[PDB]
């Protein structure tokens, strides 16, 4: 669709003035932390799969009657679906983060999610329970944070980049709430 | 639910027709074989805390290193969790005798089971080594007849060819 | 003002807290029925078979 | 039991009169609080007709790399007339005799 | 609405034609049968405190996930939301066997309740579980088979009422479906 | 909820009018007394478990006939359910200090409980004797600060009154 | 409906957790924050009617088709209209800075606003418009930066609440899309 | 397969437009990488036969069982199999790390691998064990600088999110 | 024979006003330097936790390998309970100016306990002293990521103070 470096051009269309020093300046704070950032999406991308098998396996543990027949999470084709499910959402954030722009997610991900969970019978409190442990999964890596697993960087801090994927989570909250 | 009775009317749908006379055979062949498969099941109903019991102590006889840390049986409330996933098994086995296809198996129980089995680490080959040995020791003329012996029996390797 | 503190001091990793061992009787029990693990056999590591030739019998 | 008594809610269904009432309100009172489930079952199936329509282009696209399937274009802007032919036909194909409208219903729920 | 008495009469004016000495003979048991469904309403209108009450906490023991936070049954609103919702369905179930027919509540009951439960979200597959325990309590109140409970009755048999109202509860259960 | 913010925003959302200075005025004396009232909802933070231990069973040692058979305690883990009912209303004190309104008890605690424990036979009297227990066992400078001590037995007489 | 606190407990609700020291911190520091969202608020409501006259009146001179005969604002009628239908905008804006939130004008104000536009055929280039001029008025009255409006605070920084304000306009501009 | 060049080719050619000036930018950040990736595919294929022993010897100290007899590491011959078996997913890192995309392995290593793995009783979490263990290996003073430790240990963390 | 906070349930808050404060800060030689040196190390209590038990696996990988200690997220987080406990003990000695308190209530019976449970003693005693070797640096501001706010002068005698509080703990597990 859109990343930030087209959000700005279609913001001042409207405008229809030409690009300056008035809107250029948060692009170059862009690129001149540009390496940051696409030194963040890799630890995600490289750690991912053990992500939501914590965070499908976190679901459960703290309900247990979603696999008790009546749950949606009882048949092996519902736990099946439930990665894939699960397995999307953090993809479209993964767009996100790259393209630094939440264009991606909130259209081609998000509408019309609110009204099929509610359609299929999708308990909405037990996905938003999963997605909150993937943003908390994002931010101990985007920083290294986590317990069990560090990675070595260049010495610095990425502040900005937790902050905006703790933007990017609850979007994706709010969409089904 | 793939059942005989569905295949012959899917295909009688999906033609456009009625009810021909030609899958009312296979109707007939349903209640002379209805009698020999429903206590096949009527015995598993009152069997099936004993046998499934049985079946998981040669999970780990086979087996044994699943003990140690990092596999699937470390700590005892997964060790509960392998009956319960051994128990769902044995019930579908179950419904699907009383349906007569092997309906509620392959949509339930198999479509599905592939993908987060390798997800969490877990192996086919301790799963069909606990259904191999409840196959095996169960003699045909002390249990059952020698029909239920063979269509129940016919079930439980559907498992391990699907799953292997 | 100095206001030192005694009180029960924990802290997480990720997905848990420190003191589930000792929960609250309120907050655990009798969610499911369970089994028991069986004795599992530790046998010895084997050897080989070379020859990729008495496979096939 | 929860009260003195148990009336229905005025937010259910067919609950008002509906026999010598005006045309306005005749209307009023027979869509009175369906609306909602009707709208939600029409953004249900318009994503399940964006979804599917996804998961097959991954073939079409495998391992992140186009093939010779998808060519959209040939000659320079080949897929602006392209562009146009495949909606506009979308509308024209939404003006249909009313024939048609369920001999598309019956027979996508015969195939599938 | 319609009883069965004006049941057969709307199905006579398909005809428009005279309700005969030949066809009144299906609705002249049913009087000599009435003193039997009068013994059989106020069985189940007795203890209908208790019928709605082991349906919900029913419900719940089998899907525990129903009460973990988030649920459907969740807060002390929902709950006792749900504990109306469960007995205006009985007390039309109730309407509908003392009147012999269904035209009580399949027109003023589940006409529009499909709907009603897909627009607030509420699951289906708790719903039918409530609806089907209801069932099998009411046949073992219709006959004098319960287990805690016994009452007082003449000699006979029941078994057409204890059919019939199993025939409105599995109605109730397919429209919500 | 019901708090300082929602209750001057529905009042000029009910009169079609922006906010005015007695808006404002309401909201300074949120921030004169959230340093009186976060640190009761701190101290509660991380003393609950001990705290409704000894609150949970101040009413079994009352009303001694729960444990009955026929009753609200009659197995073990109807007991356990009890604590679990008692632990819900600790958490929501919790969060009525949090919010600094009473929205969070009579929208998630209250509204229906007289609906829920008719019907499930739960007597009051016993939740009630176990809110009063704490409301008692509690010293001004040991447990709290001096006002912080206030504002958490001013919500716990709100479930008091609203229980009776 | 939900202020700041609010989305706290509504946060620790899904995870039903006792709100610990680790999340009031972020919340002690919107109380110590208290005294400038007061005197930011105050800055936007003292001269309302200013905006809402410049939006609408500074819409309509950079688009003179706009009250042309055939535009949405050619009559009395559809202009007193424009003159509301910004300032009922404006209004729940306001609450949503004074509360901390968008819980507020999500819930009263825009959900439904896309289809009723539709309907009436109001353009989409002109309503985000005058909402792209108010979201500058609003950043330039909280700090002070209006020309001839020169309201005297105390020395500090607000470019927190030059954030919070500017996030609002642009989420209006993507529901009235 | 999959490059920077080839993927940013097709587009060109699958939306029917020229070589953009969009797709010369991209080939332009290959040159930023050039002399950044290109030192570890020259560093492991003068490495491999000696850390094809001791990473081939990693798994078999965590999964001793594979050695037992009846399991598909019974015999001696088999492991002579199995050592080159994970001589041909590294042998593709050193195809991988030339090339800059993971073309000769999203094509060639995991294409069609879990449907091989099922059929002949291969257990996934051994390569788990095998190549994992040399990303707990790597030391970015000593052997290869930190591009390297953030390029190889990248393309061995995407065959692991493959392997399960 | 532990301190003159001997008070076991009763309340347990315990602060001091600010005029009784004045009558501790002209009772204490560099009591306005002990209590900096307490708030360079309670401000920062989470951040030190956090970088000693990581980096105890930094230097100790094999602790998070199956069959290590500090696998199963339960026994990483009582890993951090009991890093923050060794840590407000000797916070407490540095203001209290004792070990008192420490060696009856923290460190009595730390050796019997960690070799009951089967924890590593060589681990802890090097989590310790990556919370002893920051710890020396705070007090001194010579913090290299975060320089705090102090008045001039020097604070050398206690560094070498908390030094002997951190020295006692790895005596108490050795
Ligand atoms: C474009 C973006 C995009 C998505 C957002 C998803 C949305 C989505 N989910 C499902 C479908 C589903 N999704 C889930 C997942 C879950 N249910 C739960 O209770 C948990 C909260 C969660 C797992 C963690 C389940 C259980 C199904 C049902 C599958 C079925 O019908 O058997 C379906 C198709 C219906 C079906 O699978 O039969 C779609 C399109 N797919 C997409 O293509
Ligand atoms: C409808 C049918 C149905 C099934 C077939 C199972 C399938 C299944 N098993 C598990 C989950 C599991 N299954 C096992 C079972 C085993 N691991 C072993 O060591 C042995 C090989 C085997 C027992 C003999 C274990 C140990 C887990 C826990 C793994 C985990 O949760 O991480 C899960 C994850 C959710 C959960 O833990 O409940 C699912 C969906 N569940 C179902 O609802
Ligand atoms: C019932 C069972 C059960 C679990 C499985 C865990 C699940 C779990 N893990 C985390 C939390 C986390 N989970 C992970 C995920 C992982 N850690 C890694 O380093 C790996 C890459 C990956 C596992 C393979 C990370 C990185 C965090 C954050 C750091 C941490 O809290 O340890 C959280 C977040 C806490 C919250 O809800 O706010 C939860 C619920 N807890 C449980 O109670
Ligand atoms: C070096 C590789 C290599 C092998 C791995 C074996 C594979 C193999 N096994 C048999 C041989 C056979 N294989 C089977 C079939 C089976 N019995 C069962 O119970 C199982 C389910 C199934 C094997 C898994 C039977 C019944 C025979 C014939 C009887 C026998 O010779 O033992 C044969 C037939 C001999 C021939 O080719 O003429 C072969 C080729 N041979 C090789 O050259
Ligand atoms: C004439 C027939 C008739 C009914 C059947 C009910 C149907 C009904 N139920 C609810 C509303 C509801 N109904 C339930 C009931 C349930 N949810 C569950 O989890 C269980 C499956 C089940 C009971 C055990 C719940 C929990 C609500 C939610 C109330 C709320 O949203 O606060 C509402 C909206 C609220 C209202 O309008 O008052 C309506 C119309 N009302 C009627 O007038
Ligand atoms: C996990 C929690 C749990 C429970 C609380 C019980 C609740 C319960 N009781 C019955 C079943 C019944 N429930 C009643 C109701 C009553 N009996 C009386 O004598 C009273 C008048 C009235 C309540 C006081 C009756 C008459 C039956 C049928 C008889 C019986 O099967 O016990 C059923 C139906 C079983 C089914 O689904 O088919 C259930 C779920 N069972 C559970 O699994
Ligand atoms: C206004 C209040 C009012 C009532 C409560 C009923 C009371 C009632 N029941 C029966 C009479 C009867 N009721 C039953 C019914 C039953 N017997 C059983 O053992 C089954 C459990 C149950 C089946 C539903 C039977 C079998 C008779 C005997 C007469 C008959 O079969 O018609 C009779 C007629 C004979 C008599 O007077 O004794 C009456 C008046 N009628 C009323 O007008
Ligand atoms: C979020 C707010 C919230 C609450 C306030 C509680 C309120 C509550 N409690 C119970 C349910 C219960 N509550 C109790 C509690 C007691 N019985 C006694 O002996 C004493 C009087 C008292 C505690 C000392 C018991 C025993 C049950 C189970 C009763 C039953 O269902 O049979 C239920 C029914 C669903 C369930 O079983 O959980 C609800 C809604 N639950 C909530 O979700
Ligand atoms: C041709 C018609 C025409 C106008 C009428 C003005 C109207 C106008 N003013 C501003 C821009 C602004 N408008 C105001 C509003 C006001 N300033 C005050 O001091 C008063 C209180 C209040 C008017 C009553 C403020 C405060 C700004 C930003 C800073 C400034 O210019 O003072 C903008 C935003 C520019 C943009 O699109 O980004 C517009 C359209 N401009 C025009 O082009
Ligand atoms: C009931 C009505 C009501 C109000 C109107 C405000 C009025 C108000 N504002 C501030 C106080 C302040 N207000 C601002 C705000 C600003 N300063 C700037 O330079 C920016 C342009 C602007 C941002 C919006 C700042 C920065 C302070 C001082 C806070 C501080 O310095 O930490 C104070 C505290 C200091 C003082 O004035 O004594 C008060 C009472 N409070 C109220 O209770
Ligand atoms: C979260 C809120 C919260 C509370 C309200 C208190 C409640 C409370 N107090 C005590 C503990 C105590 N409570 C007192 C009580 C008193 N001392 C006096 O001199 C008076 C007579 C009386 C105050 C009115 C005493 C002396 C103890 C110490 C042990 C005991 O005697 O019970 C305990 C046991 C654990 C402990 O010793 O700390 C608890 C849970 N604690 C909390 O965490
Ligand atoms: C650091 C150790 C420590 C102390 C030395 C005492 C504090 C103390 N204060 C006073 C002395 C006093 N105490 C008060 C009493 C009060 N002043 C007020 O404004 C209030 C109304 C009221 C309670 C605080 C007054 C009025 C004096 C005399 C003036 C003064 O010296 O402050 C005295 C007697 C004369 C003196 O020696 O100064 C003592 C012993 N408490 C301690 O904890
Ligand atoms: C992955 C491997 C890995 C490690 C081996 C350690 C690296 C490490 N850093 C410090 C050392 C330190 N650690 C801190 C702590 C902090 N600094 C701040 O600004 C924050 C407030 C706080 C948490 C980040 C301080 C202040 C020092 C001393 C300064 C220094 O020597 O760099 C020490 C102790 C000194 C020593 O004896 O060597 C170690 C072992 N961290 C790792 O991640
Ligand atoms: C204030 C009282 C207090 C102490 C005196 C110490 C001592 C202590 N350690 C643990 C308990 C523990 N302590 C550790 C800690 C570690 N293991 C490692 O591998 C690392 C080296 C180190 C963390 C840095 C672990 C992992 C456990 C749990 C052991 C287990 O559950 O088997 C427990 C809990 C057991 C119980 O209550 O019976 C106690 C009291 N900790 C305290 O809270």
């Amino acid at each position: 669709m859109l990343d930030a470096f087209s959000r700005v051009v279609v913001n001042s269309d409207a405008k229809a003035a030409y690009v300056g020093g008035s809107d250029l300046q948060a692009l170059k704070s862009f690129i001149a932390d540009g390496n940051k950032r696409l030194d963040a999406v890799n630890s995600i991308v490289s750690n991912a799969s053990c992500m939501v098998s914590d965070a499908v396996s976190g679901m459960i543990c703290e309900n247990p009657g979603l696999i008790s027949p009546g749950g949606n999470c009882y048949t092996n084709r519902r736990m099946a679906a439930c990665l894939r499910d699960g397995e999307i959402i953090l993809r479209y954030v993964s767009y996100a983060l790259l393209a630094g722009d939440a264009s991606v997610l909130e259209d081609r991900c998000l509408n019309g999610l609110k009204e099929t969970y509610i359609a299929l019978g999708v308990p909405t409190n037990s996905s938003i329970r999963a997605v909150s442990i993937m943003k908390a999964q994002a931010v101990a890596f985007i920083t290294n944070t986590a317990t069990e697993r560090k990675m070595s960087f260049a010495a610095g801090d990425c502040t900005s980049l937790a902050s905006e994927v703790a933007s990017y989570f609850d979007r994706v909250g709010a969409a089904i709430s | 639910m793939k059942s005989v009775i569905t295949t012959v009317v899917s295909a009688a749908d999906a033609a456009g027709r009625f009810p021909s006379n030609s899958d009312l055979e296979s109707i007939q062949g349903n209640i002379q074989r209805s009698a020999a498969r429903l206590e096949a099941a009527e015995k598993l109903a009152g069997n099936h805390e004993a046998v499934v019991k049985e079946a998981g102590d040669a999970c780990f006889a086979k087996y044994a290193y699943l003990k140690n840390p990092g596999e699937a049986g470390e700590n005892q409330e997964k060790i509960n969790k392998c009956y319960r996933d051994v128990d769902h098994y044995m019930r579908l086995v179950n419904y699907c005798l009383v349906v007569g296809g092997t309906g509620p198996l392959d949509e339930w129980g198999i479509a599905g089971a592939r993908e987060v089995y390798r997800t969490l680490n877990l192996p086919t080959s301790a799963y069909v080594a606990s259904i191999a040995y409840t196959r095996d020791r169960l003699c045909v003329p002390r249990d059952m007849s020698a029909q239920a012996g063979v269509e129940f029996s016919a079930y439980l390797d559907y498992l391990i060819n699907a799953l292997s | 003002r100095v206001a030192v503190a005694f009180e029960k001091i924990d802290a997480a990793s990720n997905g848990v807290k420190a003191n589930s061992n000792n929960k609250p009787f309120w907050k655990s029990g009798a969610t499911t029925k369970n089994y028991v693990a069986p004795e599992a056999p530790a046998q010895s590591e084997p050897e080989t078979l070379d020859d990729a030739a008495y496979q096939r019998y | 039991l929860t009260g003195y008594d148990s009336k229905s809610s005025p937010n259910f269904p067919n609950r008002a009169a509906t026999r010598e009432r005006r045309t306005v309100s005749f209307n009023a009172r027979v869509a009175r609080n369906k609306s909602q489930a009707k709208k939600i079952l029409e953004k249900a199936d318009e994503f399940f007709a964006r979804s599917v329509t996804m998961q097959y282009k991954a073939f079409a696209c495998p391992n992140g790399v186009y093939d010779i399937q998808c060519t959209e274009g040939t000659v320079k802007g080949a897929a602006y007339e392209k562009r146009a032919m495949a909606v506009s036909a979308a509308f024209r194909a939404k003006q249909a005799s009313p024939a048609a409208k369920a001999r598309a219903l019956f027979e996508n729920r015969r195939h599938a």
